[PDB]
């Protein structure tokens, strides 16, 4: 009955999680590499 | 209203459980709770690299992070006993996983064009079954599609199915005479070691969706 | 019929408590303390190379 | 001379001499010959370490003693640097090299 | 709260959205003819 | 072919292979370099912890 | 029809053994590891993943076969 | 990299010294064993036979008598045996067949005289393929 | 040089600064990681040394 | 109905020889246990909780069949 | 009613031959035993010890499989 419930707000958490983890999460992470790589190297 | 679309709100409430309140004021010293996505990062990122090996290689490190958190989540979810099946609806798992194949396909055929069927002919091999290897090729072309999926689920259509049944078997072991008090311990270090595996069948699940997209990433970005 | 799956569930978190806990806190603590030693030491050592 | 030397001051450590060598640089017969009679009469292999002193030409004016250890079959085992190296199991490897190692050293001692 | 970095999604990743749109077109013949069960 | 349980060690295996190397040798060729590599006078004498002795034995 | 419930019970039976490969297969990837850190201690963390990976492809395997021992139980 | 560092070595005279090569082909305790240009870490015992070197020339075809080949775990692989040999000139049968049936009968002496005298005969045979 | 020896003295906060504060004290920082999300670069090279990958493989 | 219980006690027949995985395969795990003490003596520590991990969740595998051979015999 | 009994005892012969695969497996842990102490005879019955450990619940299994097989007759 339910596949169009389960699969559609599926699909809009998986667009979500895409545009959301690239925008903030993975960078945010990046951002702690580049500056402690900064802070060593000088 | 879903309980299933509200596992999904959970889902997303605990990936904002896992970065932000995680995050002690933006500090370098990457506190306890920091570390834990700091080595899943660095695991994701050893993987891939090495995978695809491409000169740009991680312009698909995003979707291989939120393709492999989904399922890490999602399988750290209904370990909890009282819950309903999030990852075992095959229908929705097998549905991404056709999502995916498909995107695949239709990366690469921007990409190579007519070129693209070039993957149908791997190595050398002698004319009368230059095809065969094409046709089992093409046989596993979509077999790759169909069982990635139909693994995952199906092993939590097996997994917490299993946690109902021997629970139920527990269930009618202790409602006979007064002797199943006794020397009953030992099914319950076996649905135990079962709660063990089945954090097994999360995690290295996860782990076995997120490697083998990685191998078909790079069949499909570059031609062998 | 499921409350005995929670309760294994609580004698797993039971171990965790037990046995996990303290090894990720050693874990933890030692890429803690590595990550705060080289972090000082860079900083000393370009203190000193200020000094040179 | 060597045996004349620590017979003088040392008569009981002496177990084996060999003699009739130095009429011309030695071949690998000689050398492997010697290598023979260490393992059927002196039994080095029961030895843990083995160590050859050797006279070192450093240039022509100059000399030097040294010198240069045998490490023994049981020894390479247990070497941490070991397993990188595939060997058998079904062949004596180290039981063979060893002798050759003995060999091979003597010999270059000897020349 | 996280500092927002415009990173490339649309650029990257439109196939796999293409094929979410298809399955998802796919799913409506599908759920149109197979839920008469 | 029980060489190493009963007859000679590796080192003197492969002695005796160059033996028989030399020793097939081509007449022509076997020149007075590879007889002096099989020009074996060395003697040893097992001295005893007495500082005793045996006779020199041609090895 | 006194026999369909009873027949899906011994398709039941009869679907179960296919677990037998999942029984042999790890096993092998285990001793496998075993003959990896043996002969080279050094390299372990290398395999110490890559064996049991192998592990969770074999596994769901096995875990194929008894669940379509479990809708043919239902 | 690409090709191999060959080092043969005789105790008289190192044939090779550092050069680059392709194939090799040795025999030991495990077979015929042939080396191309990365392999496996690997020690084996050279039992006499024949070594063949092929390079970016051809293939020269030595007979052996016997040593080690070692693989030095940067692929530079060394041999350290005792004897070397021309294509053919070294070897006739007529010193092989009047020596080795003397030999043969040296076999039936006592112990130490007929060990050595069963390996030489296992050489002779041995030397049969290099009649070939 | 001695002013910021002074400086270096007093003002390290090691254990406790805020990256946020080092986006504020160099936008390099900002445009390194800006540009490197742009070309794709997640690699960060040089660090591996120094800083361990501290995972599980 | 007075056929069901009995296909049911056969099927728990048949599904009892799928630990037949369980009797070999935990045990040439420990075939190798013995050669990986045997050729690397000082390495016996580091495998043998490696190797308890290759026994432990691989015959839990053969436990799945008797709880088969468990269920349809019983439920 | 009358067949039901027959199908237990048909039952407990068919779930009987999984004694087949510990019989292997202890063979081929034995196996390995003569050939891990024939080439190390320094370290015998410090190994032995977890031999026959792995010995006993290796053959455990077949043990489960015939008490199975007992009870399928009862």
């Amino acid at each position: 009955f339910y596949f169009m419930n389960q699969l559609t707000y599926g699909f809009l958490l998986m667009i979500t999680l895409l545009i959301l983890f690239s925008q903030f999460f993975l960078p945010m992470i990046l951002r702690l590499y580049v500056s402690r790589l900064f802070i060593s190297k000088l | 209203l879903t309980t299933f679309s509200l596992y999904t709100i959970i889902v997303l409430l605990v990936i904002t459980s896992l970065y932000t309140l995680t995050n002690n004021n933006n500090k370098i010293i990457g506190s306890r709770w920091l570390i834990s996505q700091e080595a899943i990062y660095d695991t994701i990122m050893n993987m891939t690299k090495g995978q695809i090996g491409g000169k740009n290689w991680g312009l698909y490190f995003p979707m291989i992070f939120t393709l492999f958190m989904f399922i890490f989540i999602a399988n750290l979810i209904s370990m909890i006993p009282y819950s309903f099946a999030l990852s075992a609806h095959l229908v929705f798992i097998i549905s991404l996983s056709i999502v995916i194949w498909l995107g695949n396909t239709i990366l690469g055929l921007y990409k190579h064009g007519w070129v693209f069927f070039s993957l149908f002919v791997p190595a050398g091999t002698p004319l009368p079954l230059v095809p065969l290897l094409v046709i089992i090729e093409t046989l596993s072309y979509f077999a790759r599609a169909i069982s990635l999926g139909l693994r995952l689920g199906s092993n939590i259509l097996a997994g917490h199915l299993l946690m109902v049944i021997l629970a139920g078997l527990t269930f009618n072991f202790m409602l006979i005479n007064l002797f199943t008090l006794v020397f009953g311990f030992v099914p319950l270090a076996m649905i135990l070691a079962i709660m063990m595996l089945e954090f097994a069948i999360g995690i290295i699940q996860g782990y076995v969706w997120a490697i083998l997209t990685a191998s078909y990433l790079k069949d499909a970005v570059y031609l062998h | 019929d499921e409350s005995i799956l929670l309760l294994t569930f609580l004698g797993f978190t039971g171990l965790v408590a037990k046995y996990l806990a303290p090894a990720y806190k050693d874990f933890a603590d030692a890429r803690m303390k590595k990550v705060s030693d080289v972090l000082n030491a860079s900083r000393n050592k370009h203190v000193e190379a200020v000094k040179d | 001379k060597i045996k004349m030397q620590l017979l003088r001051t040392h008569p009981n450590n002496i177990k084996l001499s060999i003699n009739g060598i130095g009429k011309d640089a030695p071949t690998f017969q000689e050398s492997a010959l010697i290598a023979d009679k260490l393992l059927s009469v002196m039994k080095a292999g029961t030895y843990p370490k083995i160590s050859i002193f050797y006279n070192d030409p450093v240039s022509s004016l100059s000399f030097e003693p040294s010198e240069k250890p045998i490490f023994n079959a049981k020894t390479i085992e247990q070497s941490p640097s070991f397993g990188k190296f595939e060997i058998d199991t079904d062949a004596n490897v180290p039981r063979d090299l060893f002798e050759y190692t003995l060999a091979n050293q003597m010999l270059t001692a000897m020349a | 709260m996280l500092k927002r970095f415009p990173t490339p999604i649309l650029k990257v990743y439109w196939p796999f959205f293409v094929a979410g749109a298809a399955v998802y077109y796919g799913m409506s013949k599908a759920a149109d003819l197979s839920s008469n069960t | 072919s029980a060489w190493r349980k009963a007859g000679i060690s590796y080192a003197a295996y492969l002695n005796v292979a160059a033996q028989a190397i030399r020793s097939s040798l081509k007449t022509e060729l076997q020149t007075a370099s590879v007889l002096n590599r099989s020009q074996t006078d060395a003697f040893y004498t097992q001295y005893k912890n007495g500082t005793a002795a045996s006779e020199p034995t041609p090895i | 029809m006194q026999l369909v419930l009873a027949a899906k019970y011994i398709g039941a039976g009869i679907s179960t053994i296919g677990l037998l490969g999942a029984g042999i297969g790890i096993a092998i990837v285990f001793a496998a590891l075993i003959n990896g850190v043996s002969r080279n201690p050094s390299i372990k963390d290398t395999v110490f993943p890559m064996a049991i990976l192998g592990f969770a492809l074999s596994e769901a395997t096995g875990l194929f076969c008894l669940m379509v021992s479990f809708l043919l139980l239902f | 990299s690409s090709g191999l560092k060959l080092q043969f070595a005789l105790p008289h005279e190192t044939l090779y010294s550092g050069s680059e090569v392709t194939q090799v082909n040795l025999p030991a305790k495990s077979g015929r064993i042939g080396v191309l240009a990365n392999h496996v870490p690997t020690v084996e015992q050279l039992l006499p036979g024949v070594v063949e070197v092929m390079e970016g020339s051809n293939s020269k075809k030595f007979f052996i008598s016997g040593g080690f080949a070692t693989v030095q775990p940067d692929s530079q692989l060394c041999v350290t045996a005792i004897e070397a040999f021309p294509l053919e000139s070294f070897s006739q049968e007529n010193i092989k067949n009047l020596l080795a049936e003397a030999k043969k009968n040296v076999s039936s002496s006592d112990a130490r005289e007929a060990a050595e005298a069963a390996i030489q005969v296992e050489v002779l045979e041995n030397l049969q393929s290099v009649l070939k | 040089l001695q002013s910021t020896l002074d400086n270096i003295q007093s003002a390290r906060p090691f254990d406790e600064l805020t990256v946020d504060d080092l986006t504020k004290i160099k936008p390099e920082i900002d445009a390194k990681v800006e540009e490197m999300v742009k070309k794709g670069k997640w690699d960060v090279p040089g660090y591996k040394d120094r800083f361990g990958n501290l995972n599980v493989m």
